[PDB]
């Protein structure tokens, strides 16, 4: 779906979860 | 172990 | 999940619980990929060595959950299955190659703050992100240790492992339809899926478009969180033509 993978309580509000940064930091 | 679910889902 | 943490509310709104009707118990994880399709591991539904061959009427899916055992009134939604589809080349005889299945729901589920589908990867997102050292995230309600059970959904982030290291960790034959993930003994950090997590998703957040993609399905392992062992995951992108064929046809 066009809205897949965007979480209502996180991406849709521009709020990050407590550990997603760990994932981003690994994408070198 | 699990709380019973509404009966409507088991019919 | 071993050595994980409690999920935040709404952190994994695609997470699905596969629930046995009688006796009422957790069977597996799964993921929501649209309003009427759920993805899981084939071995959650069919594994003849253990006399496992479920039919649609044996099972329910519970969507929007956080608590493992509670009935989450006004939050979770419970759906019956219309039809199960197993990959036709799922190899239950040997090594669980092509460990993938789809479940079509009898009725579409209403999305909410707690219920929302994950994306499936395209070729380019898979090529970019399926690299050794890049971390994904596994979630589930399975056991907290190999030899106990969580109050709420657990989450752990784990790095993808180089294919030779995966191969050299096991005597089981690995295929291109699998990848492995987890920390090495020398890395210090720990974590793994465990019994009850299988069928659930291994997700990655694309840094290109800030969407979550399901790259893997919790498929197999030899113990939970053992040093020198890794969890193995179904390579979702490699099997996506089959997913599409099923959804397009049915
Ligand atoms: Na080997
Ligand atoms: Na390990």
């Amino acid at each position: 779906e066009a809205d897949c993978g965007l979480r209502p309580l996180f991406e849709k509000k521009s709020l990050e979860d407590k550990t997603e940064r760990e994932l981003l930091e690994s994408y070198i | 172990d699990f709380e019973e679910i509404p009966e409507e889902y088991l019919q | 999940i071993v050595e994980g943490s409690d999920a935040e509310i709404g952190m994994s709104p695609w997470q699905v619980m596969l629930f046995r009707k009688s006796p009422q118990e957790l069977l597996c994880g799964a993921s929501l990929i649209s309003d009427r399709w759920v993805l899981t591991a084939a071995h959650c539904l069919l594994y003849p060595p253990w006399d496992k061959n479920f039919t649609e009427n044996d099972l329910l899916v519970r969507i929007g959950k956080h608590s493992r055992t509670r009935y989450e009134r006004n939050i979770e939604k419970i759906s019956m299955l219309e039809k199960i589809y197993i990959h036709p080349r799922y190899n239950w005889r040997e090594n669980l190659d092509r460990d993938i299945a789809l479940m079509k729901l009898k009725k579409p589920v209403a999305f909410s703050d707690y219920i929302h589908p994950v994306c499936l990867p395209d070729r380019e997102t898979a090529a970019s992100l399926l690299q050794a050292g890049y971390k994904g995230r596994v979630t589930g309600w399975g056991n907290l240790k190999e030899t106990g059970q969580p109050s709420v959904l657990q989450v752990v982030n784990l790095p993808i492992v180089e294919r030779p290291v995966c191969k050299d960790s096991t005597r089981i034959r690995i295929t291109d339809n699998m990848f492995c993930a987890g920390y090495k003994p020398d890395e210090g950090k720990r974590g793994d899926a465990c019994e009850g997590d299988s069928g659930g998703p291994f997700v990655m957040k694309s840094p290109f478009n800030n969407r979550w993609y399901q790259m893997g399905i919790v498929s197999w392992g030899e113990g939970c969180d053992r040093d020198g062992k890794y969890g193995f995951y179904t390579h979702v992108f490699r099997l996506k033509k089959w997913i599409q064929k099923v959804i397009d046809q049915f």
